[PDB]
């Protein structure tokens, strides 16, 4: 079913948010 | 400095983690299957 | 140089991982045990034994997996690969429960290197073996309970199955047949282990609230060095804290710490000396003086009688699906249960 | 049931409580990012 | 100068030689009364009507038990969660016959060991350490509460409570397996590898603190007398220790820090008895352990049985025997 | 601010005590948590309505939020039955939306503004040793507390109403206009035993004594809060407790752990500001629910349910509580207090009456009992209803379960907290936090105890 | 203070270590994962597919009972 | 990434902990689905 | 009712924006003076999308 794909989709994308905060900020050397 | 890759160190992580990955996608395909 | 100098050189050399001499004995056996519990826990049935599904390829979780022990038809077969039973078939191998003496033996031999390996460090190394002889506790219950208790039972087969709720099985089934509970070398094992918990517990709080001050953090980890010569704690502090709060303390540290050491492992071997008991059915089962009174005197009625009760309704409603081999037939009519339930 | 002209969300609304546990999550990550400092 | 700050400066003294301070103003008197009133219930106290059908359980010496069958029986079923102290019976012999020294007895303990954790606190304070000990006393009280209080108001009567009495302390265990699953709630095996890890870690640390103590007497006398109470030096040698036990594991399972290990030492077996009690404590309210019962069909819709299913079958047998006057309708719902 | 160990003496797993003295960092991490909460409150109200299935009773189907709306009246009628899926769904969205703005605001304070708010306002900055400061933010607290309790008053007054569970024609929403504002009955309350047939304050039983209950509270937290703001800590006080931001923390631990303990036990016994209509029956209300449920089908079959003694000698379907009202047999014997909207009509001066048991015994009774006795609050973890040695085929753990254990817990570990905190702030207070000063160890200049 | 080998660290942060194992891991993990799927595991170790509990000639439990001809046994209990 | 021929030690932490509670979710979810969910 | 689904995934797709771009922006102390006015026009059209989801709702 699609439902299971979206989830999962709104899921791995609010997952990788949050390191990605994370990543561009040490990345550019913000205030970590 | 110029470490030996292969060691009794190594034999030992081998033996224990590749059937230990082995085993884990078995337990994971496992968990598709149906009645 | 001789042969035997020059592997004595490289099996004791210092690597990340140790080997010795003992570890010949220790790396196999315990590989051999370890990974053979968890070939059977992940793909082993115990159908054909137990008339029960123990592996995750049945779709049994980590709590009801188990590498189940063998078919009681084998006695006590040690059921070699090559064996009269299997004939070399490894299928038939894992399907009569095999791998049940294959973990216990190997597991047996790899607790035999481990001991040894504890000596052969603590010589190396240049201290007292004392947590080898700590070790002698687990072995004494691994030999009791998981050997010896079958051994003088019909068969492998009412040994602990290497599982967690098989182990809660066999847990409830020397209740039940047995009143393991009633039984004062469990009790003295219980206190042992229970007073271990304490003692680590209490220990290990009254060293870390009657630390030094020895550094200007608040996180006080960091304000202790390991070749520092001072100890990093009041003893006088903590004898007199326990002194007025319990009535005695410890003045003396190094009986503090073998005392320790002695209490749990104590235990072990008190309970370990019971399951021995318990492996004849020499069992702590009854009081013959309570049974005779609530015999004549149907108003007496004390806990230990009503624990009594509970064990002969588990005997009755467990045994024809625990023990499959014995085709018992209890028909709903004989089963012991009190008014409406 | 959500009403019908928000029923093409229902798979987010159904991934969306567990984003505080993320959050006790992240610090850790955050931590990991600055060397436990 | 004045006569209630004497009494303060007696009452909090580390002069003392058992110390006493505010909170043991509360846990003497509590512990005394509770200790009395148990000593004289254990030996002599008549049958108590625990389960409230007029089936009075003997729990006393004089009545025909031993140390191990003797217990202070809980209250009846028939006062559930009511109070009933000595005054509200009329007569002390009814007061006996329904269970009345149990109410006494705990309500005393328990207020006792709760001072008890606040005097240890106290003292802490007035020796100038650290204040966590009762931190991890708080344990087993929580462990003591939840199977002396807490279970009881959950299922709605001290019936419930567990009894004071070593048979009746395993008729309870035996009992909470048959209505709770309790071997299958992950908080009591949060428990037992505290109690099982705590032994371990006390044999490991006492083991590797006596294989290391430094050579200080002959081998004649007693290794103990190598070490002199208020000795500033230490009496084993950590690194031989570490030396050791990493290479028994390996470098980095091994304690190089003395404060580290000591604080793992008290923190395991802790956390630990607190998720038990919180098994128990939540249990209490009936939310049991695993349930795993015909959790697994063959393709037709047969049960394949695991061992869930058998330790299902032994709870079985306990829950349809016990307290077997008591039921008078289909499901034990408390 | 230091954000390492070399700078604070705090490490990494202890980070947010190196916020102790930056009020802004503070004010944003506090802000930022609210945010969290709000968070949770709006995400979980959509998760719920989405789960919804609104036929079904909530106690089915895991929802712990709806009943809350419920119980204020909000999308239901008589029975608890649900009109409207919309006013759900609404509270969701505003907790959503207003939790993106608390979390900006945290943000804020926490990254960007100014670490310390003392040299920049008199009003917002604090030192945690001026005793005037502190008291002037309970102060304001707390006349915001006590709005928050008048807006329970003015919406189960003037806004719609409250579901009352006890109202006659069945339970409903309906608007509260006499409140019990008797000071006797609501102070009576607290002066209430905390054990059975009294309850202390779980036992509220009617919607009149909850508001009435709400207005003095309202009142008594805003006449608190300018008592607060307008004076200061007195000398008892002053010398009675420790004045320190961990102190603070501690006692508000304790006051924490208090609530979390009054409200498992306010939600596992208490069918009036918890209906049953959604949060299904209380374990008390499931066991009388069950022996009713026998009497009424055996007293069909033609027993005499008065004059029926059991196998103990005990009646089988009724005898006497411990004072002597008529009550239930069994072992619900212990659960005789219990009181519900479905028993009660069959209860007369004397306990269950035997005429009204006879001849008034209405099918809606017989149905809700039923239900109530089949939907006991039992279950195991993976949530697998009734007793824990059934089979799997019943999807059930009751809401007040899960609210009861979760909240025990929780108060179990605030009190854990309590003690950390109030032993650590005593200990810092007293400037031995960090250990025993070697030259200066008090036990080397006390004599010894024998 | 360290016996000799790579510390993990330097191992697990190299980019030849995560060439090689971005692909050892997942063919481990399909390995295991077609040693189910394919039905082959059932085969090696016996485990009855979920519709081999019971035959249409077996409604019993298949507890075995010789001491010895156990390959007989099994074959009859199909 | 960013340190010179080394992927950083917290991103490669960041993705084994993200796949270690993947295959974990992927078990809780076989818990209820397929084998031994009891439908 | 289509473009009311428009207003929602432009809702949530510049949510997720906000959720990358705010706290990146609150800690770049040297990229503050370009981004504290894309964090007001950030604040205000998101502010304006939940304002349109709501009148569209009572529109559809
Ligand atoms: C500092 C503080 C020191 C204070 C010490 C004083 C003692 C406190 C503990 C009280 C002891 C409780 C024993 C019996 C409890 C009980 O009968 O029940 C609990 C009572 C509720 O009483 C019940 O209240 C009910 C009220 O419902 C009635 O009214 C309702 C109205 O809707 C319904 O209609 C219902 O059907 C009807 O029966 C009934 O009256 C019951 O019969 C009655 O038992 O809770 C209450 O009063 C208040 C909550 C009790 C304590 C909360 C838990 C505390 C636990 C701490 C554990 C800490 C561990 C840490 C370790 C370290
Ligand atoms: C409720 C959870 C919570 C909150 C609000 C805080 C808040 C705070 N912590 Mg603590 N912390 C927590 C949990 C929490 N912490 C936990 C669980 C740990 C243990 C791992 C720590 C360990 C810790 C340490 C060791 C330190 C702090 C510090 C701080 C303060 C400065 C943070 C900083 O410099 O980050 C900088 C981090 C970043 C810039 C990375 C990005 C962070 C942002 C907030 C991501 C937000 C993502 C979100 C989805 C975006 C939404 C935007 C919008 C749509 C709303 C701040 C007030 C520091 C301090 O004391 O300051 C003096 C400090 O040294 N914390
Ligand atoms: C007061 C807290 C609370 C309560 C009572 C509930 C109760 C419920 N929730 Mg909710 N939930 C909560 C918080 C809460 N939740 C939070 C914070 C989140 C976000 C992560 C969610 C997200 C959520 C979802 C997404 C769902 C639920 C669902 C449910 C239901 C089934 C729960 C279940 O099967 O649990 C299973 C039990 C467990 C997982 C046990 C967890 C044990 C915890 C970790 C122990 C912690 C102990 C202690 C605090 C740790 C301290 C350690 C240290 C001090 C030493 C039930 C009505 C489900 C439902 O039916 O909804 C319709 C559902 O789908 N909840
Ligand atoms: C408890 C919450 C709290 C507290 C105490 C503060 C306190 C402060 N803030 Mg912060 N802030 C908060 C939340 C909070 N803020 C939130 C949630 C946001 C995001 C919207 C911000 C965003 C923010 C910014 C962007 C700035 C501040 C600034 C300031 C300082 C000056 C305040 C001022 O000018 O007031 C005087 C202003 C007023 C009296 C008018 C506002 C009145 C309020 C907003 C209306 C009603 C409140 C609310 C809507 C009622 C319902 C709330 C609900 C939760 C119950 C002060 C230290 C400034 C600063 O750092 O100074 C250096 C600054 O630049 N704040
Ligand atoms: C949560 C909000 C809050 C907080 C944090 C405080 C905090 C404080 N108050 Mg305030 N107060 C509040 C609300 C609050 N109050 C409200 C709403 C009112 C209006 C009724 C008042 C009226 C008030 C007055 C009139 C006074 C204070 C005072 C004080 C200070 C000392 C209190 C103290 O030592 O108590 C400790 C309590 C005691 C020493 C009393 C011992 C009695 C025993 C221990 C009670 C045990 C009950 C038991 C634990 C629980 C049973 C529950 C229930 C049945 C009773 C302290 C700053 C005092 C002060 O300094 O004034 C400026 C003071 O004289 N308060
Ligand atoms: C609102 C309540 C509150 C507040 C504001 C604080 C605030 C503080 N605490 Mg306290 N604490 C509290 C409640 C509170 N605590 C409770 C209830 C307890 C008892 C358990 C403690 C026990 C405690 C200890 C033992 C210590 C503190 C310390 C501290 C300071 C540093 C905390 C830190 O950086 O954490 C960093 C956060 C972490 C390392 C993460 C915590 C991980 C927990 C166990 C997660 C629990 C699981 C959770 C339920 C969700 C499950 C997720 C699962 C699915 C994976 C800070 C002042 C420290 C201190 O004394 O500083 C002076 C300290 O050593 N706290
Ligand atoms: C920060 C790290 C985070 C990493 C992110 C990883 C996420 C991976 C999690 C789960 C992986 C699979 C997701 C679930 C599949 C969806 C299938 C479905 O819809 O329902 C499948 C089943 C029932 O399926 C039903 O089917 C119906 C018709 O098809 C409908 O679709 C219903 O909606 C549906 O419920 O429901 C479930 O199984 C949900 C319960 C399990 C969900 C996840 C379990 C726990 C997951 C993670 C927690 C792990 C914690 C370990 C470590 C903790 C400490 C950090
Ligand atoms: C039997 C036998 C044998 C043997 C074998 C072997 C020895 C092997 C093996 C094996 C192995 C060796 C396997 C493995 C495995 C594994 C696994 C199965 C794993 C796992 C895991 C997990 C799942 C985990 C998880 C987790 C947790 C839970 C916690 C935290 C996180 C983590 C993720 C880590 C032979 C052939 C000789 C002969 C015949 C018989
Ligand atoms: C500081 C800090 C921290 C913290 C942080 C926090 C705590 C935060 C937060 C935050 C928050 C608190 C947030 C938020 C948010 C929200 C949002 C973003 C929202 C929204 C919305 C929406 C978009 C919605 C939509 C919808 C609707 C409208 C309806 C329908 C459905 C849906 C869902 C679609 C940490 C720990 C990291 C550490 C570091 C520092
Ligand atoms: C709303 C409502 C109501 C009402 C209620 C009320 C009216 C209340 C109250 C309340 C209150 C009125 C309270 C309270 C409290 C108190 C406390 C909780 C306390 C305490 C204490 C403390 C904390 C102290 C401490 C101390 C001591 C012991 C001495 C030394 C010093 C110190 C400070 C340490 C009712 C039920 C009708 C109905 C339902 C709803
Ligand atoms: C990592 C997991 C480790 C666990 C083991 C995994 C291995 C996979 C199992 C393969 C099983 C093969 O299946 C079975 O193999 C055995 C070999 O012992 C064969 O056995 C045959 O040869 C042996 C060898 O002389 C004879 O003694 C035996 O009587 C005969 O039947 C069987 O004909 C075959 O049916
Ligand atoms: C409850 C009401 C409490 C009132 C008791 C004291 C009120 C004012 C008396 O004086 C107050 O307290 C002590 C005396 O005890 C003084 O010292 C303080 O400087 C003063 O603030
Ligand atoms: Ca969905
Ligand atoms: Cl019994
Ligand atoms: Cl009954
Ligand atoms: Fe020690």
């Amino acid at each position: 079913n699609l439902e299971p794909i979206f989830q999962l989709t709104f899921l791995g994308l609010i997952v990788l948010a949050g390191p990605a905060v994370v990543f561009v900020l040490a990345f550019r050397g913000g205030d970590l | 400095v110029t470490y030996p890759i292969f060691t009794v160190r190594w034999l030992a992580v081998h033996t224990l983690a590749v059937p230990s990955v082995f085993f884990v996608g078995a337990i994971a395909a496992m968990q598709f299957i149906q009645r | 140089r001789g042969w035997f100098d020059v592997l004595d050189d490289w099996l004791k050399r210092d690597r990340f991982v140790f080997i010795g001499w003992s570890g010949l004995l220790l790396f196999p056996c315990a590989f051999m045990a370890l990974g053979g519990w968890l070939t059977g826990t992940t793909f082993v049935t115990s159908w054909y034994t137990h008339g029960l599904a123990s592996s995750y390829l049945e779709g049994a979780n980590f709590l009801t997996v188990a590498v189940s022990s063998p078919a009681d038809a084998f006695g006590h077969s040690l059921l070699f690969l090559w064996g009269p039973e299997a004939q070399g078939n490894l299928t038939r191998w894992f399907q009569i429960g095999g791998l049940w003496p294959f973990v216990a033996l190997h597991g047996a031999f790899g607790l035999i290197g481990f001991m040894l390996r504890q000596f052969e460090i603590s010589r190396l190394v240049g201290i007292r073996p004392y947590n080898a002889i700590a070790f002698s506790g687990p072995i004494a219950v691994f030999v009791s309970v998981f050997l010896m208790y079958p051994l003088g039972q019909s068969s492998w087969f009412f040994a602990p199955s290497f599982g967690v709720a098989g182990i809660f099985r066999f847990i409830l089934f020397l209740q039940g047949f047995h009143n393991w509970t009633l039984n004062p070398f469990h009790m003295m094992g219980v206190a042992g282990i229970l007073g271990g918990a304490l003692l680590c517990a209490i220990h290990g709080a009254t060293v870390e609230n009657t630390l030094f001050e020895d550094g200007e953090d608040s996180n006080t980890f960091r304000a202790f060095e390991p070749t520092q010569a001072e100890e990093t704690y009041s003893m006088v502090t903590a004898n007199r804290f326990w002194s007025q709060i319990f009535g005695i303390a410890f003045s003396n540290k190094r009986w503090l710490h073998f005392f320790m050491l002695f209490v749990p492992v104590t235990g072990l071997w008190m309970s370990s000396v019971g399951i021995v008991g318990l492996a004849l059915n020499l069992r702590a089962y009854d009081f013959v003086s309570q049974e005779l009174r609530a015999a004549e005197d149907p108003e007496f009625e004390t806990f230990y009688t009503a624990n009594i009760l509970l064990n002969e309704g588990m005997r009755a409603w467990m045994a024809p699906q625990d023990q499959p081999h014995e085709n018992f037939i209890f028909p709903e009519e004989v089963l012991p249960r009190g008014n409406a339930l | 049931k959500l009403p019908e002209a928000y029923q093409i969300f229902d798979p987010l609304v159904d991934v969306l409580p567990v984003i505080p546990l993320f959050f006790l999550a992240l610090a850790f990550v955050w931590q990991a990012a600055v060397g436990f400092k | 100068a004045s006569l209630w700050e004497q009494f303060c400066q007696w009452v909090t003294s580390t002069n003392n030689r058992i110390y006493v301070g505010w909170f043991g103003t509360l846990m003497i008197p509590t512990l005394l009364t509770a200790t009395t009133c148990f000593i004289i219930a254990f030996i002599a106290a008549p049958p108590v009507d625990i389960d409230g059908i007029r089936e009075p359980v003997a729990g006393s010496l004089l009545y025909g038990n031993n140390i191990i069958s003797g217990a202070v029986v809980p209250s009846s079923n028939a006062i559930g969660l009511h109070f009933y102290p000595i005054w509200e019976a009329a007569s002390l012999d009814e007061w006996l016959y329904n269970g009345g020294p149990y109410q006494l007895v705990v309500f005393h303990f328990l207020i006792g060991i709760f001072c008890y954790m606040g005097r240890q606190w106290e003292l802490s304070y007035r020796l100038g350490m650290r204040p966590w000990i009762c931190v991890a006393y708080s344990a087993p009280v929580s462990a003591a509460t939840a199977v002396f209080l807490i279970y009881p108001i959950g299922q709605g009567s001290f019936s419930d409570g567990m009894p004071l009495g070593i048979s009746g302390t395993f008729n309870f265990m035996i009992v909470f397996q048959a209505e709770h699953n309790i071997l299958m709630h992950p908080f009591h095996m949060l428990g037992v590898a505290g109690v099982f890890g705590g032994s371990l870690f006390s044999a490991m640390h006492g083991s590797l603190v006596t294989s290391s103590l430094v050579r200080e007497t002959t081998e004649v006398e007693s290794q103990n007398y190598g070490y002199k109470f208020g000795q500033e030096e230490e009496t084993y040698n950590i690194v031989a220790a570490h030396g050791y036990f990493g290479r028994l594991i390996f470098q980095y399972a091994s304690f190089n820090n003395s404060r580290s290990l000591h604080f793992f030492l008290g923190a395991w077996p802790v956390i630990g008895i607190w998720f038990t009690a919180m098994g128990v404590s939540t249990m209490a309210f009936n939310l049991n352990g695993f349930n795993f019962n015909q959790s697994i069909l063959d393709s037709q819709g047969r049960v394949i049985g695991t061992w869930a299913d058998v330790l299902n079958r032994a709870n079985i047998g306990f829950e349809v025997m016990h307290e077997r006057n008591a039921h008078n309708f289909p499901l034990d719902l408390a | 601010g230091g954000r390492d160990l070399p700078s604070t003496g705090f490490a990494w797993w202890s980070g947010n005590a190196r916020l102790i003295n930056l009020s802004g960092k503070l004010l944003g991490a506090h802000v930022a948590h609210a945010g969290l909460i709000v968070f949770w409150a709006g995400a979980m109200t959509l998760f719920e309505v989405a789960h919804f299935i609104p036929e079904k009773p909530m106690y089915e189907q895991g929802l712990i939020l709806l009943p809350h709306i419920a119980t204020l009246g909000w999308g239901v009628g008589p029975a608890g039955e649900v009109t409207d899926i919309f006013p759900f769904f609404v509270v969701g969205v505003l907790h959503l939306i207003s939790s993106a703005v608390l979390g900006l605001g945290g943000i804020y304070h926490a990254l960007r503004g100014p670490e310390v708010l003392e040299e920049y306002s008199s009003f917002f900055g604090y030192d945690w040793k001026d005793k005037n400061q502190m008291t002037n933010i309970i102060g304001y607290h707390l006349i915001l507390l006590g709005c928050g309790a008048l807006l329970l008053v003015f919406k189960a007054m003037f806004f719609g109403g409250v579901y009352d569970t006890w109202a006659p024609g069945g339970g409903d929403v309906r608007v509260i206009t006499n409140p019990t504002l008797n000071p006797a009955i609501i102070f009576g309350y607290l002066l209430k035993a905390p054990f059975g047939g009294e309850g202390w304050i779980i036992s509220v039983n009617n919607m009149e004594d909850i508001i009435g209950g709400h207005i003095w509270i309202g009142l008594i937290c805003i006449s608190g809060g300018i008592w607060h703001i307008l004076t200061k800590p007195f000398g008892w006080a002053r010398r009675a407790l420790i004045w320190s931001g961990e102190a603070y923390l501690s006692y508000s631990l304790g006051a924490l752990s208090l609530m979390g303990f009054i409200a498992s036990v306010f939600v596992w016994f208490n069918n009036t500001a918890y209906p049953s209509e959604f949060y299904g029956p209380t374990g008390m209300e499931a066991s009388q629910s069950q022996a009713f449920t026998f009497l009424v089908r055996d007293q069909r079959l033609g027993a005499n349910i008065a004059s029926a003694q059991g196998p103990t000698g005990l009646g089988k379907y009724l005898m006497r509580s411990p004072s002597g009202e008529i009550i239930f047999g069994g072992e619900t014997m212990r659960f005789w207090d219990f009181r519900g909207p479905w028993l009660e009509p069959l209860r007369g001066p004397n306990g269950l009456d035997l005429d009204k048991l006879r001849n008034d015994i209405q099918p809606w009774q017989v149905r809700r009992a039923a239900e109530y006795m089949t939907h006991a609050p039992l279950g195991s973890l993976n949530s697998v209803g009734g007793v824990i040695t059934d089979v799997n085929s019943f999807n059930y753990v009751s809401p007040r379960a899960w609210l009861a254990t979760s909240h025990f817990v929780l108060g179990f570990f605030f009190l854990v907290g309590h003690l950390w905190h109030a032993g650590r702030a005593r200990a810092a207070a007293a400037g031995f936090e960090k250990g025993i000063d070697r030259e200066t160890e008090p036990t080397l200049f006390m004599p010894d105890l024998d | 203070g360290t016996t000799g080998e790579r510390p993990f660290s330097d191992i697990v942060t190299s980019i030849r270590y995560w060439v090689i194992h971005s692909i050892t891991i997942p063919m481990l993990f399909i390995a295991g994962w077609l040693f189910v799927s394919t039905g082959l595991a059932y085969d090696a170790f016996g485990t009855p597919r979920p519709d081999e509990y019971f035959t249409q000639t077996r409604q019993e439990l298949p507890i075995l009972q010789e001491r010895y001809d156990i390959n007989q046994e099994i074959q009859e209990f199909n | 990434m960013f340190a010179e021929g080394r992927i950083p030690l917290w991103v490669v932490g960041v993705v084994a902990g993200i796949g270690a509670i993947g295959v974990l979710g992927l078990f809780f979810y076989g818990a209820y689905a397929g084998l031994g969910s009891s439908m | 009712s289509i473009v009311f689904q428009i207003a929602l995934a432009a809702l949530v797709l510049f949510s997720f924006v906000m959720v990358v771009g705010v706290p990146v922006a609150y800690a770049s102390p040297q990229n503050w003076d370009r981004s504290k006015p894309l964090l007001y026009l950030g604040s205000g059209i998101w502010a304006i999308l939940v304002i349109v989801v709501a009148l569209l709702n009572f529109l559809v």
